[PDB]
């Protein structure tokens, strides 16, 4: 179910810029859309391996929930980008409430809010909108 | 337009070094991954290295790992490839290419790895008859061979050069002619080797 | 490391004919495959990306198809410009890997080679080396056997060969085989011959000489 999304997210989270450039080519992303996803990747790279591992735990437990392209997963991503830090972390808490996961949740969410402008936030969503409405998805 | 222009290739000895350059223009360089692809004489294409948009990550072919270093200067729109500990195997045309599937290539730059110094060739002579010259023990490529100062192009065959175990190249050029024009008419080959500034004329006769 | 197996490595066709080049990946690459055309002395040109998407400017007689592990490049109605070498390339993951190549060549009628043999010159012998060369002029197809014998001793490992590409006039090949010996070893044997076997000949042609002529 929606393989092309999870390949882009995995390419963002894993922190390798070259493998992300490959993903962005595969999904015909524009130069502003590329810029915005690389700023998201910087947050995983700056906050280390466990940011990938604990956010992978989060994305996994949402995707295998009762609620589940899953609208719960779509909702998680929009909150991560456009919601407030308390909104995102409280939403993550309903799926998994380990102190270390909520700690990691807030560290990433603060990073992207500090690092991305509103233009970058809008572009990440427009690139996501393409992915969600693709026939591959 | 989108232009990619390689430079820095040339002759190197085995063990030595080379820095290739690729000035790019016509697109926002920093948004895209660039690769280097190569091609040995009469062989296929081979991906050698790639580097991400801002240069935080790179990958290499196993044969080239640890020897080669790919890099870029995003302020100058230039891609680099420092090639160290070069081997006979690395002799090739090196192209820079945009993206991960190569929409735009450069015209390449040739890299030749050999122990040999630049050296001019020795030229030896060789119903319908055939005659020729054997062009021997030169380096590097290329050699060009015309016949009777370009006046005889009909039925002329010049062969791809073979790299001998000495490290020096060797080829032959042959032409077929009518049997009864042997003693009467002069058949001379003009062998130019522009790398050594050597030209050789060689008359051929039974 | 994804291996790309391209087949066949060679085919000869005519103008108007259909041409199908298969290419297969050792593991799945979804639709992330590209196709290239390369002419002598030139950089490759992109034809297809994403398995079946035609690059702009490329004529529509070129098409691609396939998914997963098996991919096809078909030319509908072959034109003179389309005689070239063709390559597949996966961009599913790094390292990026190419197929071995497929040479598309001009089909013509079978033609036997005119065999010649050239003794080493008196000039070369004085420098101290001896190169005997055997010419195979104007033939088709390329597949051809060339044995060397010195006093009937079947030779190997002391000769290399070069082949031209198809001639522009008549679509034929020419080959040379070059037996290289020292002056000392050369002058210890009398008779030198090259035996050429080829599709266009009913028996194998031999061509020889004695040192001294
Ligand atoms: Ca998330």
């Amino acid at each position: 179910t929606c393989p092309i999304f999870y390949d882009v997210f995995f390419a963002v989270a894993n922190g390798n810029e070259l493998l992300l450039d490959l993903s962005l080519t595969k999904v015909a992303a524009t130069e502003p859309e590329r810029t915005a996803m690389k700023k998201i990747q910087d947050c995983y790279v700056e906050n280390g391996l466990i940011s990938r591992v604990l956010d992978g735990l989060v994305m996994t437990t949402i995707s295998s929930s009762k609620d589940c392209i899953c609208p719960a997963v779509k909702r998680d991503v929009d909150l991560f980008l456009t919601g407030t830090p308390d909104e995102y972390v409280e939403q993550v808490a309903q799926y998994k409430a380990l102190p270390v996961v909520l700690e990691n949740a807030r560290i990433l969410k603060n990073c992207v809010d500090a690092k991305m402008t509103e233009e970058d936030k809008e572009n990440a969503l427009s690139l996501l909108d393409k992915i969600y409405t693709s026939p591959l998805c | 337009e989108v232009q990619l222009v390689e430079s820095g290739g040339g002759l190197v000895q085995p063990g030595g070094s080379l820095r290739l350059s690729c000035a790019a223009s016509g697109f926002t360089f920093s948004s895209y991954a660039m690769s280097w692809v190569r091609q040995a004489p009469g062989k296929g294409l081979e991906w050698v290295s790639a580097i991400s948009g801002r240069g935080y990550n790179a990958d290499y072919a196993d044969s080239v790992k640890g020897r080669f270093t790919i890099s870029r200067d995003n302020s100058k729109n230039t891609l680099y490839l420092q090639m160290n500990s070069l081997r006979a195997e690395d002799t090739a045309v090196y192209y820079c290419a945009k993206l991960e599937y190569f929409d735009y290539w450069g015209q390449g730059t040739l890299v030749t790895v050999s122990s040999a110094s630049t050296k001019g060739p020795s030229v030896f002579p060789l119903s319908t008859a055939a005659l020729g010259c054997l062009v021997k023990d030169y380096f590097p490529e290329p050699v060009t061979v015309s016949w009777n100062s370009g006046a005889l192009t009909s039925g002329v065959h010049t062969f791809p050069a073979v790299l001998q175990s000495s490290g020096l190249y060797s080829l032959s050029s042959v032409v077929t002619v009518p049997s009864s024009s042997l003693g009467t008419k002069t058949y001379t080959c003009n062998v130019d080797h522009k790398p050594s500034n050597t030209k050789v004329d060689k008359r051929v006769e039974s | 490391d994804i291996q790309m197996t391209q087949s066949p490595s060679t085919l000869s066709a005519s103008v108007g004919d259909r041409v199908t080049i298969t290419c297969r990946a050792s593991q799945s690459i979804s639709s992330w495959l590209a196709w290239y055309q390369q002419k002598p002395g030139k950089a490759p040109k992109l034809l297809i990306y994403k398995a079946s998407s035609l690059e702009s400017g490329v004529p529509s007689r070129f098409s691609g198809s396939g998914s997963g592990t098996d991919f096809t490049l078909t030319i509908s109605s072959l034109r003179p410009e389309d005689f070239a070498t063709y390559y597949c390339q996966q961009y599913n993951s790094y390292p990026l890997t190419f197929g071995g190549g497929t040479k598309v060549e001009i089909k013509r009628t079978v033609a036997a080679p005119s065999v010649f043999i050239f003794p080493p010159s008196d000039e070369q012998l004085k420098s101290g080396t001896a190169s005997v060369v055997c010419l195979l002029n104007n033939f088709y197809p390329r597949e051809a056997k060339v044995q060397w014998k010195v006093d009937n001793a079947l030779q190997s490992g002391n000769s290399q060969e070069s082949v031209t590409e198809q001639d522009s006039k008549d679509s034929t090949y020419s080959l040379s085989s070059t037996l290289t010996l020292s002056k000392a070893d050369y002058e210890k044997h009398k008779v030198y011959a090259c035996e050429v076997t080829h599709q266009g000949l009913s028996s194998p042609v031999t061509k020889s000489f004695n040192r001294g002529e």
